[PDB]
């Protein structure tokens, strides 16, 4: 009886069998459309679930077990799973509109985990103690969604409508007004290379359309309808997307081409800003979890004793490894024949070092006791998989060796234990994290797999499957992985075109809020678990002299200007003839007057004196470069060799500055102390790095290359014009067909570093993926889909790849900054009497509030009524806050002293008013005028400092305001960082070929236009774009030899400098932004 | 025909002042009458006088003021 039934439950073969039973249902849930034979034993599931129920219902044993002891939540789930089944069995009537809820079952594995149980519990309640800070953020998001509005509203609609309108289509029903200005997209004009409509614009600095084409603002709305900042809800959305930066490049290239140059100031604020908070908000929810964790026969005797006793064989077989893992790293794309000969050789006898050595450790000391140890029985495996090898994945068993460095290697043994850690203690936070993926890969594949295979037409190009899509579980999986890298938006808008608006959002926010939440938490886990006389005259003179202030600053100007000469020295120099010789004249001015200065420094100090300074030797190589061009130039023999190398070196004068300015040298002293702390962790990612792209090479070296003819600008039929390269050859009587290899590869080790960090940073790494998930053969083209399961290697290598290594990062610069801190009048007395009480205040946060509505509900030619409404409703406004200020202004007689805000609120209103009076220039001029407005929104932010109940709000303001001057400081650095590449850009990168990144708005070519590219690459948005029009060389893409204004001839861009340039300038900036962000917040803190 | 307020190219208005003497003469000048002065919502303070030809412009509405 119920007795029995509560023997029988807790039984252990229980909770076995359940899980079992989950893990079935795992297996056949996520097959989609599962053929009717097998599938029908999903009642038998249902039977295991109502037999599991029925068998708690009665080992509690009465009527009250539905009221006493089924309250828990998890079970709650156990009775939905049961009525739903038999709500979709019993009864129907079928438009399917129950069958989306199957997988209410995966979290049933949470149920029965004792842990699973613990850790989501806990997740949930760190979602509950986020609530305030989300609060607050969506608060800032709306603030600036309005400024956003205001600023840009409708603009992203404008398009170069094909100059039409010409006269009397009475009025418009005629395409050769708004019917074809509107709904005849052949009237636009699409983007160079690509299928998107060109944006344009009324403001000079904006992008603007050929001859012939007219910028009208009548279009459809922007990329797909999704990114309009018109309205205030997709407003919303679009900032939510510069806050996380998940492909902002994107919209901040075309919200600066309708808008203007100058608008982007406005995504500089933004991203500075938004980033920095979103940094900020990280750090406070890390704290909340550290706050929470806070809380808590005879002859075979003989010889084997000989061998085990001497030793020292380690260091020996440590070089042979090292060796080893060279070896192969020799192994490129095209090895001659005697070489791909020679090489197999050496891992052979490679393989057969280590093998006797094995026998010889098993020998020498116990073959049953001693080989049991852990390190040795890996060892063995990989000795086995060798010898399998050689008894294209199959030759990289043998690249696991590389790991028995880490007895000797101190920090690679360390990321070892990461790794380790992450499946070990804090195993179960990992298995929580591979169920919800699981439990959203299937949701998503339930829900939208019907709409993705119905309506595929809509999200492709092509007539062809997706790229990505939800349809098959192994693609569910890979898109529900996307999401956790953070690339949400570009597969929410294919989803939605498909599914709906509405169901779309709900999920995918789902699972970036969720999937971010759970990833953040487990990359938190692993790091906290991780831890004469006429002589002396001179001499008293000149040490004067440099000691006295005027001369300091007056050098100080001096370089300002001298960095400002660079500026002016790209492409239009010719044209700018007046200007040019002037830089002549002022270019040897410069280098007199810093060559004096250098020779200044050394009478007074001397040359040992001088000399030991660091910074001294800095400026003193830059002057010398230009001496040393200006020497050329007066002496002879130029116009050859590698002067015009001299002469791009002089973009390091911005540097001098570095030294003079205070804030700019403790930055930089404090970024380059730190650096042998990273040399280490960065050899140990590079030997990460490495193994990852040798493997790469011997899976994907020469699979790449795929070129089709010149036409079309991508692959031709696989399986049927041409489908070898050799078979490309032969049918290439037309010049068309170029075999060519794909921009970024692994074709050759150092290739194959390349190709990973655009990988590992998430950026670029879509083609890399298609071009090797496609791969077909060594020689052969790419096939659509063939091979698709390479992706996994992908995954495989962003989570240890990428994950683990920046974790290991994360955790070293945290470990080496903190061990560096420990190593070293009726009316007069009414308003008196009233002003106190605090629902007087409470008044204007109403109208205000009241005020952020009014804002918030325009649209962008919302209606003719509407606008006048609204306008009215805004005078009102205006006149209010104006009446209200001037009345309280002196309540008491020292009450506008008292507040400094209360006197601010006063400039905001003049500010305003004279806006509406003045409006009929100021439109066109500034911004807005209602654009002003919006900072009456900022008070509010008053009213949070004084509430008494949440101190979630308090930490993150106070963090901020703390940590508010030292994100100047950095951004100056990352500003001198941006002027200088710029000008090493200038020369380097003008003229280039016009291709990806580098449209007609966004160029090298000026610095006007160098200051944007470089600004977008600093957060690494769009740095795969930029690089690739500069790696190609030759033809079919580029051209060797066109003739160009300036020396430099022809559009091809340099490969070698290139990638130095765009490489070097991703990691510096990631350096400077994750030092300071972290040196900041643990001086902070 | 049309009428409207003192208006100012393209299309918005010009300044008068919290009194009788603000912008006579201009408004006079191009062929107006009465005076006063009220704020045009969203285009700002302006100053009718009445009885004006398509000579010289107008208060429009519609889109913006714009320039
Ligand atoms: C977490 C869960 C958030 C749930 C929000 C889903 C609400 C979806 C409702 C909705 O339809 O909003 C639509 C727009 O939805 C959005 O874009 C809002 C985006 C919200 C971002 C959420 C930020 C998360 C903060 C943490 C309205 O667009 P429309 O008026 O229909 O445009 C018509 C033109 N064709
Ligand atoms: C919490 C629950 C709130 C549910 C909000 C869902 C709103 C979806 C409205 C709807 O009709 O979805 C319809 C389908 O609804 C469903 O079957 C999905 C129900 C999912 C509920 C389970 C939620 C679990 C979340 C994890 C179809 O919409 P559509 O006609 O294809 O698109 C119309 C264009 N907007
Ligand atoms: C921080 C320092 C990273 C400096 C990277 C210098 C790369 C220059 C090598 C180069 O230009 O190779 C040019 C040829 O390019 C290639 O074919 C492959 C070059 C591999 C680029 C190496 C990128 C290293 C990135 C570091 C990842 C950790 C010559
Ligand atoms: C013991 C108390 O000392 C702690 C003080 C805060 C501190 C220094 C440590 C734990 C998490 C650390 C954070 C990891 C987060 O994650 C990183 C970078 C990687 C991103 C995933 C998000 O944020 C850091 C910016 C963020 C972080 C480095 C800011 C600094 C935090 C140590
Ligand atoms: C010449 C010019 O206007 N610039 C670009 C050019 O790069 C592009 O190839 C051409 C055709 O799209 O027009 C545009
Ligand atoms: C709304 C908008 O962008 N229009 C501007 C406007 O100054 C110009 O008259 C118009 C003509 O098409 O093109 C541009
Ligand atoms: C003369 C001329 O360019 N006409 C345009 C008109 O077509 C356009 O609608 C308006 C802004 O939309 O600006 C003006
Ligand atoms: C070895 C190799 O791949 N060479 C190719 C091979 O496919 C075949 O000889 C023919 C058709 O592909 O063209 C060539
Ligand atoms: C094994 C092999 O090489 N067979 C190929 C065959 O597939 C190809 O069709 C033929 C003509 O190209 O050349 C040969
Ligand atoms: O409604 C269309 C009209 O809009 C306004 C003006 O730009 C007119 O030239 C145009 O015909």
């Amino acid at each position: 009886v119920r007795r029995a039934a509560v023997k029988i439950l807790v039984h252990s073969l229980f909770s076995m069998l359940i899980m079992c039973t989950i893990l079935t249902n795992c297996v056949f849930m996520a097959q989609h459309d599962p053929p009717p034979w097998t599938k029908y034993v999903e009642y038998t599931f249902t039977a295991i679930y109502t037999f599991e129920s029925l068998v708690k219902i009665l080992a509690r044993g009465f009527c009250l077990h539905a009221f006493t002891f089924l309250r828990d939540p998890w079970n709650w789930l156990d009775f939905s799973v049961i009525v739903m089944a038999y709500t979709t069995e019993f009864v129907d009537g079928n438009v399917s509109a129950l069958r989306t809820f199957r997988v209410l079952r995966a979290l049933k594995t949470i149920s029965v985990i004792s842990g699973l149980k613990t850790i989501v519990g806990a997740l949930i309640q760190s979602v509950k103690k986020l609530a305030d800070v989300m609060v607050l953020t969506v608060f800032c998001l709306s603030v600036f969604a309005l400024i956003g509005l205001q600023l840009f509203m409708g603009n992203l609609r404008h398009k170069c409508v094909r100059n039409f309108t010409e006269l009397n289509g009475t009025n418009g029903s005629v395409e050769a007004s708004l019917d074809v200005y509107l709904n005849d997209p052949a009237n636009y004009l699409l983007k160079n290379g690509t299928t998107d409509v060109l944006l344009c614009g009324n403001s000079s600095d904006a992008g603007t359309c050929p001859e012939g084409y007219r910028c009208l603002k009548a279009g459809e709305n922007p990329d797909h309808g999704y990114t309009s900042f018109d309205s205030f809800a997709w407003a919303f959305l679009a900032l939510f997307r510069l806050m996380t930066q998940d492909c902002w490049e994107r919209l901040y290239q075309q919200t600066l081409r309708s808008a203007g140059k100058i608008y982007m100031i406005f995504f500089m604020l933004v991203i500075f800003l938004g980033s920095f908070y979103l940094v900020n908000l990280i750090l406070a929810v890390v704290a909340m979890a550290y706050e929470e964790q806070n809380q808590a026969w005879m002859s075979i005797k003989q010889k084997v004793k000989f061998v085990v006793m001497d030793p020292f064989a380690d260091l020996t077989i440590t070089m042979c490894i090292v060796l080893n893992t060279l070896f192969m790293a020799l192994e490129h794309y095209n090895m001659t024949a005697e070489f791909e000969e020679m090489l197999q050789v050496g891992n052979l006898v490679f393989t057969g070092i280590f093998t006797a050595e094995m026998t010889f450790k098993i020998i020498a000391l116990d073959p049953y006791y001693y080989f049991q140890q852990g390190w040795n029985i890996f060892d063995s495996i990989i000795v086995i998989l060798s010898l399998m090898e050689l008894g294209s994945v199959l030759r990289s068993f043998r690249l696991l060796r590389v790991f028995k460095l880490a007895k000797s290697w101190p920090t690679l043994n360390t990321l070892i234990k990461i790794i380790g850690n992450s499946v070990g203690a804090l195993g179960n936070l990992t298995l929580v994290l591979a169920i919800i993926v699981f439990i959203f890969a299937v949701v998503g594949m339930q829900l939208f797999g019907k709409n993705y295979s119905e309506l595929r037409h809509r999200i492709s190009d092509s007539g062809l499957l997706p790229r990505w899509h939800m349809m098959d579980f192994f693609h569910a999986f890979l898109i529900i992985f996307r999401i956790l890298c953070g690339e949400w938006i570009e597969t929410m808008w294919d989803c939605m075109e498909v599914s709906g608006q509405s169901l779309c959002l709900l999920v995918f926010l789902l699972v970036m809020v969720i999937g971010n939440l759970v990833v953040l938490n487990l990359f938190l886990a692993l790091l906290l678990s991780s831890f004469g006389k006429v002589w002396w005259r001179l001499r008293k003179t000149c040490y004067r002299i440099v000691e006295h202030s005027w001369f300091e600053t007056f050098i100080i100007f001096m370089i300002l200007l001298s960095s400002g000469a660079l500026a002016f020295e790209d492409i239009y120099l010719e044209e700018r003839k007046t200007i040019k010789v002037l830089l002549e004249y002022a270019d040897k001015m410069f280098t007199y007057v810093f060559v004096l200065e250098m020779l200044l420094k050394w009478v007074a100090y001397g040359f040992k004196k001088y000399f030991t300074n660091a910074w001294c030797w800095l400026d003193f190589l830059i002057v010398d470069v230009s001496l040393v061009s200006l020497v050329a130039n007066t002496l002879g023999f130029a116009e050859m060799g590698p002067i015009k190398s001299l002469r791009t070196l002089r973009a390091l004068r911005p540097l001098r500055a570095l030294s003079r300015f205070e804030g700019m040298r403790v930055v930089v002293n404090a970024l380059v102390g730190a650096i042998p702390s990273i040399m280490n962790v960065l050899l140990v990612c590079l030997i990460f790095w490495l193994i990852f792209s040798i493997m790469g090479v011997n899976l994907f070296a020469g699979k790449f290359g795929r070129c089709i003819n010149q036409t079309e600008g991508d692959l031709p039929l696989n399986y049927t014009i041409v489908n070898n390269k050799s078979e490309c050859e032969s049918f290439n009587v037309t010049g068309e067909l170029y075999w060519t290899k794909v921009k970024v590869n692994f074709d050759n080790v150092g290739a194959g570093y390349l190709a990973l960090l655009q990988v590992a940073t998430f950026k670029g790494w879509m083609d890399i993926m298609y071009a090797a998930v496609d791969s077909r053969g060594y020689e052969e083209q790419p096939q659509w889909e063939d091979n698709l399961y390479m992706y996994i290697y992908f995954v495989v290598f962003i989570i240890f790849g990428s994950f683990f290594t920046l974790n290991l990062f994360i955790g070293v610069i945290i470990d080496n900054f903190n061990q560096q801190k420990k190593k070293l009048n009726k009316y007069q007395g009414f308003i008196f009497d009233i002003v106190t009480k605090q629902a007087f205040d409470v008044t204007i946060m109403f109208l205000i509030c009241l005020n952020m509505v009014t804002m918030m509900v325009e649209t962008d030619d919302q209606s003719p009524e509407k606008v006048n409404i609204l306008a009215k409703i805004n005078l009102l406004f205006v006149a209010i806050f104006t009446g209200e200020c001037i009345v309280k202004m002196a309540a008491l007689r020292h009450y506008y002293f008292t507040n400094s805000w209360n006197i601010f609120d006063f400039v905001v209103v003049i500010l305003s008013i004279v806006g509406t009076v003045l409006s009929d220039i100021i439109q066109k001029y500034f911004f807005s005028p209602t654009l002003f407005r919006v900072i009456r929104l900022a008070r509010i932010g008053r009213i949070l400092r004084l509430i008494r109940g949440a101190k979630g709000i308090r930490t993150l303001l106070f963090a901020l305001m703390m940590s508010l001057p030292a994100l100047f400081n950095i951004g100056l650095l990352l500003f001198l960082v941006m002027f200088i590449y710029s000008i090493f850009g200038m020369a380097n990168f003008a003229y280039v070929k016009w291709e990806a990144g580098i449209d007609d708005m966004f160029n090298f070519q000026t610095f006007a236009n160098s200051m944007l590219c470089l600004f977008q690459i600093t957060t690494s948005a769009g740095w795969d774009g930029l690089l690739s029009p500069i790696l190609n060389t030759g033809p079919p893409y580029c051209d060797p030899n066109l003739p160009n204004s300036n020396g430099s001839r022809g559009n091809c861009g340099s490969p070698a400098v290139g990638i130095l340039f765009f490489t070097t300038y991703i990691i510096i900036s990631f350096l400077i932004v994750v030092n300071m962000y972290i040196a900041i917040i643990l001086e902070n803190f | 025909v049309r009428d409207g307020y003192i208006a100012q190219p393209e299309n918005c208005v010009y300044h008068c002042f919290p009194g009788s003497s603000g912008c006579d003469t201009l408004c006079k000048e191009k062929g107006g009458t009465s005076g006063h002065c009220g704020f045009k919502v969203g285009h700002g303070l302006a100053c009718w006088c009445n009885a004006l030809p398509d000579n010289v412009g107008i208060i429009v509405e519609g889109e913006k003021c714009h320039s």
